[PDB]
RNA sequence: UUGAGCCUUGAUGUGUAGGAUAGGUGGGAGGCUUUGAAGUGUGGACGCCAGUCUGCAUGGAGCCGACCUUGAAAUACCACC
């Protein structure tokens, strides 16, 4: 096991985040995708967090 | 010599009453001079932060007793308004480089809310001694009638030093000690009103009173 | 009592592999304290500096500065603008005062205008009447005219592209300093400075209070200023009070004791393994508790991450008598003459150390030798047997988005050094880049590791006229001595440019000393023989320092 | 015997160019100098090494301010220093 849990914090300022596993060794670059934010009800960009 | 001898008279350890300090200081009337007053207010405030510096101007009630030339720079017929009101010097907007080209011994700031022609070199030609005026002090306005009397009154600025230590002229010994105490109260209230946006502890850490050739005494 | 500027409490740090470069470092700092941080390339010194300056908060534990202290952080490789000039780069540092003057002149324009004269002023100018006072925006001109003298900055018209390596660090130092800060955190502040600048900086640092945490591999630099030493060996923080000479013996003692304890633990593990493997002897116990104790005894310990050893240098084509002579060389940039009427001839099988001030043409010489430039007079005459291999002065030529192995080899399972091929993995492993440490991206590399990798990548041409431009950039003591012993065995010719004369004292056989007016003089021998020459034809002149200072 | 703190007494602060070791505001102004000079040996710490502070030698009545050629000016109290 080398994949460790990360959470994709939102970018609308609300408190909402997904969680996933990311190989921090071979992918030092941070993730950012477009995911659904059910608080504001819109497809916003989710940035990488702790 | 005499300063070392009167070191016995001075009691710098003990802080002293507002009027007891003047009682001590007036016994030094043996100096061969006018013996002016050289108060030093010592506030508690950190000078490095910009917001914690104060530079105002207040009109002392009983005056200073010493006068200097007042120079007013007007863009147009502004430099002649004091010529009919007692202004020491009038400078024209077309005479910005010739306002004090020969002599600069004119300790009066320039107030002209309409003529903004002459300022001076931007590089301590009129910015090192404070020749650049602004309405924050109080002189920035197009009404010179008030400033004509304010120059004779001697509205003293609050020159904030490297650690909040300010001096002024407070009605030299020839003025009565009651007038001196009135000046003290009027300056203390003014600076208390002047207190900056951030303050801690006690604002006024100390006050000392002295003479150009006369030793210093606490004020409390 | 009182004091206590900065604190760290149980400040761990975990890297993607798994190890903890920092774990359980709890310590505090005091006003007017100088700390020198030691360690090896990979110990975590630069990460600790970043944490202490507060760049990264991905720690476990706490890291607090006392409020109202200004922190000046000098990183490993400061990044500037290749478009800017020295004037517009330094002018950025004092930013609240340039805008203060500009806005004050604009308000001097707008105040006589009768439009909102009592609204546009009392709210806006008042916020500046003290920004021009506390920071003193009026006298920045004389402040800069004085502060330029001490560092002896390049000319104002100079461009960053035209700027040389040492002058770039000088400019960055001025920019960082001008804030007048209390905490001064520097990571290898003297990478490119010469004797004059280094002595000046290590006098100013000792004078300047507010606590200074400095990363340094230089014993002599550290000794003058450091009052405390932080070790930072293998995820532990060892504080030592003394000097470098006293601390080195304690470090050696610690290593010896750890090795002895390692051997004792090994022997115990053998002895218990024999009992574990013995029989049963009837219907008796065999001691499940003893088994559990033995199983617990099988722990792990970290070998010192890089006790790097002698590097690899593959020699190439045989070289004859002609070693690229130079005749009547003259160089200039506009009117600024660097070298005039230079003529010499390197012998065969020699090492030539080049010494001189900053921006005196040392890199320019390699530039014109490698064909990048042209000589304004004379000619350099290469030998036809000569193979060229010149190391760039700057690490900033790799691509940070590539792995170590890919960057060095080129994505080939077998590459070639010189003429014989040998596998790329082995070629990199010869530079102490083990299989595990193979996988880190070259953007995720310490200064010393980056230097080692860049050297390894460039030295694969298999040439024999090695033009090294400061290989001693970010090298530890052992890393330096590995290359220092490998170079003495080089068959081909080696031309080396450096500022630390102690490295050259062991390897240099010919000397190129720069001087004023653009005077470059050749010499045959080592530095002790150079001193002998000076003493035989001497001159009484020792009045080097003047201590210009910064503030009036 | 000593660590540390506090309060008072002293001393120290040499970028360039005005004059030559000058930290900040002074408050404004010639007063200091005579409990005995600018001057004549040197006491000694330090120095960037030109010297400026200072023990003692007779007499013992002297310097600058102001002008400013540089951003700033004149050690000629006292202030948190
Ligand atoms: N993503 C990563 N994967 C693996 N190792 C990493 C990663 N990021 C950093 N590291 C390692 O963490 C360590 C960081 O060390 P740091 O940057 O403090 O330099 P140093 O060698 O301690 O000091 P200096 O280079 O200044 O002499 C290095 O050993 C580096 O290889
Ligand atoms: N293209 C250029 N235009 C103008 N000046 C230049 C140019 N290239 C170099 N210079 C100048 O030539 C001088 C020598 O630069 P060089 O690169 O040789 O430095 P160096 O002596 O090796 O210094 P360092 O100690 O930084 O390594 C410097 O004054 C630099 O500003
Ligand atoms: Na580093
Ligand atoms: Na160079």
């Amino acid at each position: 096991g080398i994949r460790e849990k990360i959470k994709l914090v939102s970018s609308a300022g609300t408190g909402h985040f997904y969680t996933t596993t990311k190989n921090k060794r071979t992918k030092p670059e941070k993730l950012e995708l477009k995911k659904f934010d059910p608080v504001v009800r819109q497809h916003v960009i989710y940035k990488e967090a702790k | 010599k005499r300063m070392r001898v009167i070191r016995e008279k001075v009691d710098a350890t003990k802080q002293y009453d507002i009027n007891e300090a003047i009682a001590l200081l007036k016994e030094l009337a043996t100096a061969k001079f006018v013996e002016s007053v050289d108060v030093a207010v010592n506030l508690g405030i950190d000078a490095r932060k910009s917001d914690q510096n104060v530079r105002g101007a207040t009109v002392l009630p009983h005056g200073t007793g010493r006068s200097v030339r007042v120079a007013v720079f007007t863009q147009g017929a502004n430099a002649e308004a004091a010529k009919a009101a007692g202004a020491e010097l009038v400078g024209m907007e077309d005479l910005a480089d010739q306002i004090k080209k020969g002599e600069m011994n004119f300790d009066v700031v320039i107030a002209s809310p309409d003529a903004m022609r002459v300022v001076g070199q931007l590089g301590q030609v009129l910015g090192p001694r404070g020749l650049m005026p602004n309405p924050k002090v109080g002189t920035v306005t197009p009404n010179v009638a008030e400033a004509v009397k304010n120059a004779k009154a001697g509205q003293v600025r609050y020159r904030n030093d490297k650690n909040g230590i300010i001096h002024t002229t407070i009605g030299k010994v020839d003025f009565d000690a009651d007038k001196l105490k009135e000046n003290l109260e009027a300056l203390l209230v003014a600076l208390k009103k002047a207190k900056p946006t951030q303050a801690k502890g006690v604002y006024i850490k100390k006050v000392s009173i002295s003479t150009t050739m006369g030793a210093g005494v606490a004020v409390d | 009592m009182a004091q206590f500027v900065y604190t760290m409490h149980r400040v761990g740090k975990v890297v993607p592999p798994k190890r903890h470069i920092l774990k359980n470092i709890s310590l505090s700092f005091f006003p007017g304290a100088k700390i020198g941080v030691l360690g090896l390339n990979g110990a975590g010194k630069s990460t600790l500096l970043r944490i202490m300056a507060g760049i990264d908060k991905d720690i476990e534990g706490e890291a607090r500065p006392q409020p109202d202290i200004k922190i000046g952080y000098l990183p490993q490789e400061p990044q500037l603008n290749p478009e800017h000039t020295v004037r517009e780069s330094i002018e950025e540092a004092v930013s609240e005062v340039v805008n203060a003057l500009k806005r004050l002149d604009e308000v001097y324009a707008l105040y006589a205008d009768p439009d909102a004269d009592f609204d546009k002023l009392a709210a806006e100018q008042g916020r500046l009447e003290e920004i021009i006072q506390a920071h003193d925006g009026h006298n920045l001109n004389v402040q800069l005219e004085r502060a330029a003298d001490a560092l002896r900055l390049p000319d104002w018209d100079a461009k960053i592209a035209n700027l040389s390596g040492g002058e770039r660090r000088r400019v960055a130092l001025c920019r960082l300093l001008l804030e007048k800060p209390d905490m001064l955190l520097l990571d290898q502040p003297t990478n490119h400075l010469d004797a004059e600048s280094v002595a000046w900086l290590e006098r100013f640092l000792h004078d300047f209070e507010g606590t200074v945490v400095a990363i340094t591999h230089d014993r002599y630099f550290l000794d003058n200023v450091a009052g405390w030493i932080l070790e930072l060996d293998r995820g532990e923080g060892i504080p030592w009070e003394g000097n470098y000479s006293s601390w080195l013996e304690q470090k050696d003692q610690r290593l010896a004791q750890e090795a002895s304890q390692e051997a004792a633990r090994r022997k115990s593990i053998e002895k218990e393994l024999e009992w574990v493997r013995q029989g049963t002897k009837g219907r008796q116990s065999k001691g499940k508790a003893r088994l559990a104790r033995f199983e617990e005894l099988n722990s792990t310990e970290y070998q010192k991450r890089n006790e790097t050893n002698e590097l690899f240098i593959p020699p190439g084509p045989r070289l004859g008598d002609k070693v690229l002579e130079v005749s009547n060389l003259r160089k200039s940039y506009g009117d600024r003459l660097l070298i005039d009427s230079l003529s010499f001839s390197i012998p065969k099988g020699a090492i030539v150390g080049i010494i001189g001030p900053n921006g005196a043409g040392k890199s320019t010489l390699f530039r014109m030798i490698s064909g990048q430039e042209q000589p304004d007079s004379g000619t350099i005459t290469l030998g036809e047997t000569v193979k060229l291999a010149s190391v760039d002065q700057f690490r900033d030529s790799m691509d940070n988005s590539k792995t170590v192995w890919e960057e060095v080899s080129g994505g080939l399972d077998i590459m070639k050094i010189g003429n014989t091929e040998m596998p790329s993995r082995a070629y990199v492993g010869r530079f102490n880049f083990k299989g595990v440490d193979q996988g880190k991206r070259v953007g995720e590399l310490s200064g010393g590791e980056r230097g080692r990798l860049h050297l390894a990548k460039l030295l694969q041409v298999g040439g024999n006229m090695l033009l090294l431009d400061q290989p001693t950039n970010d090298l530890d003591i052992e890393t330096l001595r590995a290359l220092e012993n490998a170079l003495l065995e080089f068959p081909g010719c080696a031309m080396v440019i450096s500022h630390d004369r102690w490295f050259l004292d062991r390897i240099a056989t010919h000397i190129l000393d720069y001087q004023d007016e653009g005077k470059v003089e050749f010499f045959e021998g080592n530095f002790t023989e150079y001193e002998e020459y000076k003493k035989r034809t001497l001159g009484a002149d020792a009045l080097e320092p003047k201590r210009i200072k910064y503030k009036r």
